[PDB]
């Protein structure tokens, strides 16, 4: 009758972008108001990573494809200083089109950049004409350092669900694992060949949190869901950086279907109480609403079967 | 925070 659903893992795992696809399937949806409201994010998003982009090309020590760029570099900066202009775009352009650049962009696992960057920048020509408005996909797409606590409700399948995305407090931890239904981790396939920031890859650092949580005495009756995320960016990645960076005892090739299903066990070894528990993985894409509608769909029959499971019904 | 929470 009632569904306590909590959403945990590491910063942008896919945790918020999940939450939007739940409005977008079980609620209205976006309206056409509310994605002219992102466009000021988009825009944003934009900036941010092509300028991670070149800053980083001062560390790694790149030179740009033609030293024209270096007027374009001066200016982006400047002009941030002050909503998309028509000559930043072209600012972008010219920069984004630079062999320079683009050869930082192929070494971003050096350093921190965002997961949607080549998607917007990619599209810029679109994003950047006058009185332009976000599509649906644009506006999942975007990133936002969400903090705090953040509750949703949604009704599906005759079943009212109350999704708490966890993204500093004390006893309101303890006001917030109170008899959880399921718990949805999100890990970022991708992020396993990142650099180390720290003394963990962060890909290790998601295998800590999500061992804590499985084995943790606080879910000893609550489904365990794992969400495999960023299968996308995983897919592409995995075919030039070797899964040996991030587990160096790695025996297999460096294929999505073997790549992935290795990562997957070593997630789901971590639970102790294997006899006891079982946890239940999909691979997902976050921001593909007909993947996010299929899997949650599997997600709530599973929950179903266990509350009647329970209460002695099945 | 929540992790070590736990
Ligand atoms: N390509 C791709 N991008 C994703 C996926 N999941 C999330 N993203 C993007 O990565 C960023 C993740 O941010 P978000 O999930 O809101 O942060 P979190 O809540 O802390 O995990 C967002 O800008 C999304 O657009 C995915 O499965 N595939
Ligand atoms: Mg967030």
């Amino acid at each position: 009758a009632e569904v306590k659903l909590l959403l945990l893992g590491a910063r942008e795992s896919g945790k918020s972008t999940i939450v939007k696809q739940m409005k977008i399937i079980h609620e209205a949806g976006y309206s056409e108001e509310e994605c002219k409201q992102y466009k000021a994010v988009v825009y944003s998003n934009t900036i941010q990573s092509i300028i991670a982009i070149i800053r980083a090309m001062g560390r790694l020590k790149i030179d740009f494809g033609d030293s024209a760029r270096a007027d374009d570099a001066r200016q982006l900066f400047v002009l941030a200083g002050a909503f998309m202009t028509a000559e930043l775009a072209g600012v972008i352009k010219r920069l984004w089109k630079d062999s320079g650049v683009q050869a930082c962009f192929n070494r971003s696992r050096e350093y921190q950049l965002n997961d949607s960057a080549a998607y917007y920048l990619n599209d810029l020509d679109r994003i950047a004409q006058p009185n332009y408005i976000p599509t649906q996909q644009d506006v999942l797409r975007t990133r936002v350092k969400t903090t705090g606590i953040v509750e949703t409700h949604f009704t599906f399948k005759d079943l009212h669900f109350k999704m708490f995305d966890v993204g500093s407090e004390r006893k309101k931890w303890i006001h917030c694992f109170e008899g959880v239904t399921a718990i949805i981790f999100c890990v970022a396939l991708s992020d396993y060949d990142l650099v180390l920031a720290e003394e963990m890859n962060r890909m290790h650092e998601s295998m800590k949190l999500f061992d804590s949580i499985c084995n943790n005495k606080w879910f000893t009756d609550t489904s365990i869901i794992l969400f495999l995320n960023k299968k996308d960016l995983f897919e592409e990645k995995i075919k030039k950086s070797p899964l040996t960076i991030c587990y160096p005892e790695y025996a297999g090739s460096n294929t999505y279907e073997e790549a992935a299903a290795y990562i997957q066990c070593q997630f789901e070894d971590l639970n102790k109480r294997k006899d006891t528990k079982e946890i239940y993985t999909h691979f997902t894409c976050a921001t593909d609403t007909k993947n996010v509608q299929f899997v949650f769909d599997a997600v709530t029959d599973v929950i179903i079967k266990n509350n009647l499971k329970d209460c002695g019904l099945f | 925070t929540w992790y070590d929470f736990l």
